[PDB]
């Protein structure tokens, strides 16, 4: 994935062959733990962005990302 | 109760082909994997490839790409083995064979075998054996014993019944397994006596050969001087 | 490809003693933990039979005297007291490709010397223009022999066939018939024939010789 | 994951721990590898089973799984 930002905060712009596996980045905080469960498809016009929450020792709720040590946003397309 | 049931044994002619079936029963046949096994005389196991009846897609072995089609009629539970362009060396046993287990397993396990069947590859004609009878070097041997022989040279096809005494001389015998000879058959066959039973006493081998309906004696005569 | 390399390619063994049976994979043949590797009884007259599946899973209704392990490449099928029915082949069979081991013989004694007999042509084979000189070297053990034939003292190779008998069910012992065929021709130029038996049992071979015009 | 079969052909039963990783398993005509790409998530009795089609120098259209060597069934649950 390629790793850019939105407003100062870490965005993941994901592509079809990442699907099922850890995303990791290197953060001044350490490393970081995102985990995407997402309809993820191709990248394409179909885009959609949203946040992956910081989760510490909760169980998700709601939710198919979220990262365990500084929020992330994150882009895929749903294209097939 | 699971089987697997193939053709009979086939006799076929250099450059023709041949055709073998497999007839699974007790199981769903589109759940397993059919292996084609062959063996040849005094040689291992040799796998040809292993069809799929569910797809129908197969895998044969290297050595025998182009040579072998393997096919599937799920409708009759049937495996079929086709062998082209056969030669001398494709003279064997060949076998079809389920893969069990199911795994997405390499399992390769063979955990049903059918019975084998029995191809030859002969240009050959039917050919009745020439039998020699085989009496000990000019003026005998010394001991208490002696050994006589019989030659049976240049038949075809397999199978030969060598006797002697017509069966009733059974001890003391040792026939060997017959062997290719430019295309035709040769085998012989030894008997030992104690040297009071011959030549006091007759001895003869008898040599059936079905597929000429030929039968022939030779007594065992010593040999005299030039 | 892989290529399943077994090793004796046979075995002779006493009753009571413990056999064992190598297998050499090439590439190894493992998978997710497990190991895809199958061990395969065949006696003469018979189908294989399933013995070991997935290198150490002793198959339903085979005796626990059968015992496989290894990993990787390597393998090894173990029978820990044989009995006389083992005597078989036992092929090691990868299931990753199908590939076939070069099968392992197994056989159940006392050292025995041949006894050899020369046999000159019949009269019968001598109308023919083929001429064959047989030599049966029976009822020996171990099954290692080697027949050399002369004529008039030179070695001739070419024209010699040897059959052997499998081992006598009874007595365990093994037999042979090698045959030196030549023209009618070239036997009555020459006078003498020799098979020479090299066995275990003597320290030199045995020899059985004739001279052709002699009695 | 747990494999089995479905008349003759290999089924993948995929737990949640598996999501995002390649799928393999040994079959006679070689390793075959799986790629799932769904909703997948706790294995429950909402199940849902389908077919993981064979893909060979095509790129994937309208699909979420696929394997390269053997077409293979696939299950998993949608729980969370």
């Amino acid at each position: 994935f390629h790793l850019t930002t939105r407003n100062g905060e870490p965005h993941m712009i994901v592509s079809r062959q990442e699907k099922g596996k850890s995303l990791l980045f290197k953060t001044e905080d350490g490393v970081n733990m995102c985990t995407l469960m997402a309809d993820l498809g191709e990248l394409c016009e179909d885009t959609i962005t949203y946040k992956c929450p910081l989760l510490r020792q909760n169980e998700p709720e709601d939710i198919d990302c979220w990262c365990n040590s500084t929020s992330t946003w994150v882009t895929y397309g749903t294209c097939t | 109760e699971v089987q697997l049931q193939e053709s009979g044994p086939e006799l076929v002619k250099p450059g023709t082909s041949v055709k073998m079936s497999c007839k699974a029963s007790g199981y769903t046949f589109t759940d397993y994997n059919i292996h084609w096994v062959k063996q040849s005389h005094g040689k291992s196991l040799e796998w040809i490839g292993y069809i799929n009846p569910n797809n129908g897609g197969n895998k044969y072995t290297q050595k025998f790409e182009g040579r072998a089609t393997l096919t599937v009629g799920k409708s009759s539970s049937t495996a079929y083995m086709e062998l082209r362009s056969l030669t001398s060396e494709d003279s064997a046993v060949y076998y079809c064979a389920r893969s069990p287990m199911y795994f997405y397993d390499g399992s390769y396990y063979f955990d049903y075998w059918g019975q084998g069947t029995s191809l030859s590859v002969s240009s050959a004609k039917t050919t009745a054996p020439s039998v020699y009878p085989l009496a000990p070097v000019c003026g005998g041997t010394t001991g208490s014993s002696v050994t006589l022989g019989c030659l049976v040279k240049g038949y075809f096809p397999e199978p030969v019944t060598l006797t002697w005494n017509s069966g009733s001389l059974s001890s003391g015998v040792h026939t060997f397994p017959a062997l290719l000879q430019s295309g035709l058959y040769t085998l012989s066959s030894s008997v030992t006596v104690t040297s009071n039973t011959w030549p006091s006493q007759t001895i003869t081998c008898n040599v059936a050969h079905p597929a000429s309906s030929t039968k022939v004696d030779k007594k065992i005569e010593p040999r005299v001087p030039i | 490809d892989i290529v399943l390399t077994q090793s004796p390619a046979s075995l002779a063994v006493s009753l009571g003693q413990r056999a064992t049976i190598s297998y050499r994979a090439s590439k190894s043949v493992s998978t997710s933990g497990y190991s895809y590797m199958h061990w395969n009884q065949q006696k003469p007259g018979q189908p294989p039979r399933l013995l070991i599946y997935l290198v150490s899973n002793l198959e339903s209704g085979v005796p626990a005297r059968f015992s496989g392990s290894g990993s990787g490449t390597d393998f090894t099928l173990n029978i820990h007291p044989v009995e006389e029915e083992d005597a078989a082949t036992y092929y090691c069979q990868h299931i990753r490709e199908l590939t076939f081991g070069a099968a392992p013989s197994a056989a159940a004694r006392a050292d025995a010397a041949p006894t050899v007999s020369i046999f000159p042509p019949s009269s019968e084979q001598l109308t023919s223009g083929g001429a064959s000189v047989v030599c049966f070297l029976n009822n020996f053990y171990p099954k290692d022999i080697n027949v050399k034939w002369k004529i008039d003292g030179s070695e001739r190779q070419n024209g010699v066939l040897n059959s052997w008998t499998d081992q006598d069910s009874k007595d365990s012992t093994y037999s042979m018939s090698s045959t030196l065929t030549l023209t009618k021709d070239e036997y009555e130029r020459h006078n003498s024939y020799t098979c020479e038996a090299t066995h275990k049992t003597s320290t030199s071979p045995i020899v059985k010789s004739f001279n052709r015009n002699e009695c």
